């Protein structure tokens, strides 16, 4: 989903 | 420090970044970009223990490397590559705000085609093309095609999405829930016309889109957010860090 968070690193 | 109190503790030290950009574009019938720019801000949400000193780095030498025309920061930022430094407020806050015109990614290309048929009909085909990683999805797409004021009716066909002719708004509106990078879609419409005052010609306003994409059309990428709290015993790697990009159309017009 658009607006989903990704980890980084 | 008047933006952050002194004894904050969290078991789960975790932060969130949002890169929010609105992309804008004016494009000519002959594919030239007349004008384009991006406006963006970075919002941060942090639940870090102490009074940490963070360091925000993104792709700005000026591969990946972007050029910022200008930008302002949040007081907590210590001005002086050379990156951004601060002790952030707790909770959610606007870290920076920025603008951009160069090497911008135009996520969508719109190709209009229009055919005058005597005095009764117009024939119109409009093609949209998505310009981005196919692994990425755009969501909430709308294309908006204006019709003349003497339109007595409209028939359209489109294999993707749905489109209603909207008389009050004098436009055909095509809506697509999701569409992937590097693809094509098209819509055809036939527009049936009442008679009209031959003399005054029709001024074709631009075709316009709305969309939301999961990357920053300015090309900006987040690289790091280094956290350092020297008194307490958590280090950068203790911090869980998330970042997410929400790019959306502002004004995005294509002239026919």
């Amino acid at each position: 989903h658009l607006g989903t968070y990704g980890v980084f690193t | 420090i008047g933006w952050r109190r002194e004894g904050i503790k969290y078991r789960r030290n975790e932060l969130f970044l949002d890169v929010l950009e609105s992309v804008n574009l004016l494009m000519s019938p002959q594919g030239q970009v007349l004008s384009a720019h991006v406006s963006g801000r970075v919002v941060m949400k942090s639940y870090l223990s102490g009074m940490p000193e963070c360091k925000f780095g993104m792709n700005d030498k000026i591969k990946q490397s972007i050029a910022i025309d200008d930008c302002t920061f949040h007081q907590c930022v210590r001005l002086s590559e050379r990156s951004i430094s601060f002790i952030p407020p707790d909770g959610e806050f606007e870290l920076m705000r920025y603008r951009t015109t160069k090497d911008i990614i135009l996520p969508f290309r719109v190709i209009p085609l229009v055919r005058e048929v005597g005095r009764t009909k117009l024939e119109v085909k409009v093609v949209i093309k998505s310009n981005f990683k196919p692994s990425l999805l755009a969501q909430k797409i709308e294309v908006r095609i204006p019709t003349p004021l003497n339109t007595s009716g409209v028939q359209v066909i489109c294999m993707k999405g749905k489109a209603k002719y909207k008389a009050s708004e004098n436009a055909i509106v095509w809506k697509i829930k999701r569409m992937a990078g590097m693809k094509e879609s098209q819509i055809s419409a036939e527009i049936e016309l009442l008679p009209t005052n031959d003399k005054k010609k029709w001024a074709r306003p631009p075709i316009s889109m709305n969309f939301e994409v999961p990357f920053a059309p300015s090309g900006l990428k987040v690289r790091y957010l280094k956290v350092f709290e020297p008194k307490l015993n958590y280090s950068d790697h203790d911090v869980i860090k998330w970042v997410r990009y929400i790019g959306r159309s502002g004004i995005y017009e294509t002239r026919c």
